[PDB]
């Protein structure tokens, strides 16, 4: 059975159904409600090398979607754009009436290759990836999403601002993927786990304001000198 | 059960977007034609953890996984809309299922008021 | 509350289709491959307007606008097809969707000829 | 709450949620039905040029589709086939299961050319498209459909003739639209609104037997000297 | 009525597939990603023909198909998946659609441990 | 009304609506079951000439599906690759989420050609064709299914092996239609109703260890000298 919340004696309890309480009053559907809750909320890592290792490519299970009503704003999302290396299309394109997720501080847009060993992506904690007030359990090509759970339960009777973060990535889906940050079309840094989405944001704009950007036509790739909290509380060298 | 919490962390806080139940638009709003576009048909809440709910539902949602992930893999349905009519449904026939036995357990039945008459 | 027409005019007659409710078939004519066309799967019928019912009906099905298309807006389903089946929920959840306090007001238990005993 | 009609004390009306009345019994399903009415049986305006300045194109808003069990026969019904002026579809193509209104006396057929700026074409009233036992919010495109309404409400426990008067149209879904009665491919008549079904018909009827077509290889085009009632109760002149 | 099997033949026993009712899985086998593919989700049953009940419903499903195609054919759904919620539903209204007469022969209400007060 | 199986004094019957008895009780939607049953289990004739003559094209009926959570194990199921002369594909592509049957002992593969006189392929007998927990009125191409029916009903409170035998169509769905069981790409056996699938088994094992298959590049074509009980109880000669 499908676990229903319910509020028993001042907390959030899971309803059994072996259990028939005549106090519990369900007067109408609007009571009923179903609740998207972002991976995010209970500490998972957030940066795009430790988010796409939780996602992976296999065949032979269709695909499956189910809304959910209500949903959590997210300070990180993904969109993704990967193809094989011949030029083929990795993910399916989003289904009619799937849009990208609704809330989102930051999307992180990931753009790259990768072999993409299955016919869809799935997630392999069995997480779910939520889109605009539909969770499916696959990822759909160029569609914002973030990772989540839903839940049922019973009722008793600033603005927002969202900012893109492009990446580029070789060996998507591999134990050997390679990251990088995109600047703009031809100024690119080395990425790993440590960076933050702010930080990167303060990269970029000081790359920008100290002209660290390539005045050439070739590409520039950068990494980075040094130089465990959650959010709601042509190579050369920068150090 | 009861919920145990065996997550990481918890964000106690729930900046939550939804769609309006009803809600009677102001003049024209209502017509989709003049309406608001996709982006911009949603209310935003903020709820705190009183009585514990936030994380509760944090784990809620997470235990809730499994079950549903089995029941998707049973349907033949692309796209599932029915979980919570079905659970009305049973709901109801929980209770009146069957014949109910006044004064039995699993009647929902009260003769207080005709018991002082 | 009770509807009101307002509207600049009133077809009071209604010439209406619809699709029969079953209707054991004349033979052969249920099987998909020997029955009917699209086309031709329609009932018709004529109703006049007495106690004022149609020109009510025009109205409600206008006033019902507003509040149907605010539904529409909310729900990510493409093709919506279970308003009545939630409708019929709601009916029985407003009787029995808690416990029956016999003699209530808002419990449809009839103890009469319970009482005669 | 989306209103639900009754019949109390010989009348209909709006069942009230903060009301329980235990004399009513809905006994089965098949008590509660969804009804579609047509504009028409309101005293709108159903000549083409007024018809058509009712919709208009709009983006950014998803198309939505409710059933309907029961309808009304149509005396005007309308299908539209309008492209942009360098040919493209202004209208998308009936999704599958999407059939024509079932019962029309009249089908205005519309071909033309229109700026379409939005990506689909909605009531600029709110009112509903509908279709064979489907309504939709938006128009789709060569699809008959009639102007209406959806009302739900719980029930207490000759022959069909159709006939088609094609238009042609310029600047469709504008302020400056103008219209052809199509006698044939090169014969037209100047239209307004004054203009019913059955005096096209006559007119149609009368140029044919009378030789006003054009007996030449060129287009042309008929304006009519003059020469509010509801239904249910090269160019050269003709005077 | 009784159902009367007026079948040629009849294969008294029945090898009968179908998918499990949750059944939570050993491990990590609910996960999509690691689960089974299509092919590999469905359980297995023998059933003989006690009661006659096989033989029974070999007739009751080809009873069936008329009404069915019938509704088949009134619906614009192009794909059904509520006939047993509404047959739920229907049941539920059948008994507790209008007010409950204690002791009547449409009222599921036994006032016997009560009549014992 | 759709009949509804109950199980009443040790016998299944149809229930009616037009009789409350309290005694049942349906205490969760666990207790409605839909099940599809196999025509094989009635004693149809399940021979590929037997069984395509049971089904036929027709135009203006949309196609219509309703689903089913348990079904039977099938003796024989069918796939069928059928085009017109020209080449056309005579059955729709199978829509998304419809896969075959899920338990076949034997797939009759029939690939050929035929007028095929009609939008879709229906039972002439009102049947279904069973597919993957989804019930059809029409046959998709390639796609495996078993001819069966659909009942309801309230529940009271070795291994799997398939093999696929191909045959070759000429005249599909008429009353002048001529089948080969094909052995290889160039032999053929003719065809009639008296044929059994492990009968039609052993003549290809036969024939293959015997030789008999053409060691030209031409097409052989084997017709049999002779040489009613349910399952579950360049031409030459054979004899
Ligand atoms: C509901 O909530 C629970 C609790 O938060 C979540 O539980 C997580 O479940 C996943 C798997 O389902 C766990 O991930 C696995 O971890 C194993 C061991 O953990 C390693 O990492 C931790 C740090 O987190 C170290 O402390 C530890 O020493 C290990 O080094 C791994 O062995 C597993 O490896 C598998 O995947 C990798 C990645 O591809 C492969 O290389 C391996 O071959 C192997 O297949 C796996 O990564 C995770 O640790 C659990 N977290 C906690 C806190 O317990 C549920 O996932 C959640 N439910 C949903 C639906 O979200
Ligand atoms: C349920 O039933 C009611 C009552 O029948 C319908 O009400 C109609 O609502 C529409 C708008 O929603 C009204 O149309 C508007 O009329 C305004 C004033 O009316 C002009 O026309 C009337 C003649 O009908 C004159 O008497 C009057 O003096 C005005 O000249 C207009 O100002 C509005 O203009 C808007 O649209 C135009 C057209 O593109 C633009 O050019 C404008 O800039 C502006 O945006 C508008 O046309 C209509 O009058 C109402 N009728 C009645 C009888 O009250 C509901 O629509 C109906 N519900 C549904 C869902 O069908
Ligand atoms: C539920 O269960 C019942 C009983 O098992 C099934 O009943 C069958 O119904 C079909 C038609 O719906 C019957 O088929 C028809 O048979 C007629 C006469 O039968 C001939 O064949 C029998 C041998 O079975 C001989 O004994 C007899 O003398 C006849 O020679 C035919 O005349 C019909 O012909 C039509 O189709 C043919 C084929 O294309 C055309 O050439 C004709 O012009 C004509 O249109 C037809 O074939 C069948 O006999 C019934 N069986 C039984 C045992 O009664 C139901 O079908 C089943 N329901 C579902 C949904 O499966
Ligand atoms: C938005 C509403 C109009 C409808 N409801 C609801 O969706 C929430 C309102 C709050 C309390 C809920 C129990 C119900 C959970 C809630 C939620 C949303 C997203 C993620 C997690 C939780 C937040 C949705 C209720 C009343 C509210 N005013
Ligand atoms: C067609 C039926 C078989 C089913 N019902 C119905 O659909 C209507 C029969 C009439 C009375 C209704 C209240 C119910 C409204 C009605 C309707 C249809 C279209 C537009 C407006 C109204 C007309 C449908 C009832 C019984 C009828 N004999
Ligand atoms: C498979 C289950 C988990 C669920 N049920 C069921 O589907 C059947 C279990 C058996 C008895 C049924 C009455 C119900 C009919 C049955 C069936 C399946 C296919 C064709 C015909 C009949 C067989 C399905 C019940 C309990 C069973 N253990
Ligand atoms: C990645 O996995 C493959 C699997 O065979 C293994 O050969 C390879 O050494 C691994 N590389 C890393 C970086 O772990
Ligand atoms: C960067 O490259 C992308 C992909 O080729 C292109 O669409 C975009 O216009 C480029 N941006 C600039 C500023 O050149
Ligand atoms: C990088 O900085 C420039 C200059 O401030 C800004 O225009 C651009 O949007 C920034 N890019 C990102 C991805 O933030
Ligand atoms: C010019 O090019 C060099 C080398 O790519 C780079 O380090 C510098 O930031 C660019 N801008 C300048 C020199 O203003
Ligand atoms: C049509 O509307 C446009 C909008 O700017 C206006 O410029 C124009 O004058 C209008 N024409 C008519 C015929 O009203
Ligand atoms: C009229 O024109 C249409 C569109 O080109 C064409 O399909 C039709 O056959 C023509 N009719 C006649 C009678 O020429
Ligand atoms: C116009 O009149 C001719 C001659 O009677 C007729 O054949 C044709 O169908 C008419 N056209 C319309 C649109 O009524
Ligand atoms: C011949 O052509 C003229 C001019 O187009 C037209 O008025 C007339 O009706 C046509 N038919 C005749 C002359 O019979
Ligand atoms: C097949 O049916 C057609 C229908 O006209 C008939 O002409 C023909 O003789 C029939 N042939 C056989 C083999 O029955
Ligand atoms: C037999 O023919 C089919 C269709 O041309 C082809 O796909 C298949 O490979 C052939 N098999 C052999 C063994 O040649
Ligand atoms: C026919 O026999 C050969 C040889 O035993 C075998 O490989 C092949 O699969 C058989 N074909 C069929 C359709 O059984
Ligand atoms: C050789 O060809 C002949 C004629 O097609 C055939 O009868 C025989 O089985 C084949 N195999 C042999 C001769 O071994």
């Amino acid at each position: 059975s499908i676990p229903l919340g319910v509020i028993h004696n001042s907390a959030l309890q899971v309803s059994d159904v072996d259990k028939l309480v005549c106090r519990d009053k369900l007067s109408s559907t609007n009571q009923l409600r179903s609740v998207g809750l972002n991976l995010e909320g209970n500490g998972v890592a957030t940066d795009v090398p430790s988010a796409t290792k939780r996602w992976g490519f296999r065949s032979g299970v269709p695909p499956k979607v189910v809304n959910y009503e209500a949903g959590e704003w997210a300070e990180n999302c993904y969109n993704l754009e990967i193809k094989k290396p011949d030029g083929s299309e990795c993910l399916p394109a989003a289904p009619d009436g799937i849009r990208g997720f609704p809330r989102c501080r930051y999307v992180h847009k990931v753009s790259g290759t990768g072999p993409c060993a299955g016919d869809f992506a799935f997630h392999k904690e069995g997480a779910f990836f939520l889109y605009d007030r539909l969770a499916s359990t696959v990822i759909y090509r160029g569609t914002t999403f973030a990772e989540g759970v839903v839940a049922f339960l019973i009722l008793p009777q600033s603005g927002y601002y969202s900012t893109t973060i492009r990446y580029q990535a070789t060996g998507f889906g591999t134990n050997e993927t390679e990251y990088l940050f995109e600047v703009d079309n031809l100024t690119y840094v080395q990425l790993e786990s440590r960076f933050t989405p702010q930080f990167l944001l303060q990269l970029n704009e000081t790359i920008y304001t100290s002209g660290k950007r390539s005045n050439t036509t070739g590409k520039l790739i950068w990494k980075v000198n040094p130089e465990e909290w959650a959010f709601w509380e042509x190579x050369x060298x920068x150090x | 059960e009861a919920i145990v919490n065996a997550q990481p962390k918890c964000n106690p806080n729930l900046h939550y977007w939804t769609t309006q139940d009803e809600g009677a638009a102001i003049g024209l709003a209502w017509i989709p034609y003049f309406g608001p576009a996709a982006e911009g048909i949603y209310i935003e809440g903020l709820m705190h953890n009183q009585d514990g709910l936030i994380c509760g539902l944090r784990q809620l949602a997470n235990e809730t996984t499994q079950a549903l992930q089995l029941f998707l893999r049973a349907t033949t349905e692309l796209r599932t809309f029915s979980i919570l009519n079905r659970k009305a449904i049973d709901f109801l026939l929980q209770r009146w299922g069957g014949t109910c036995h006044i004064l039995g357990p699993d009647c929902c039945i009260e003769p207080a008021d005709w018991t002082k008459n």
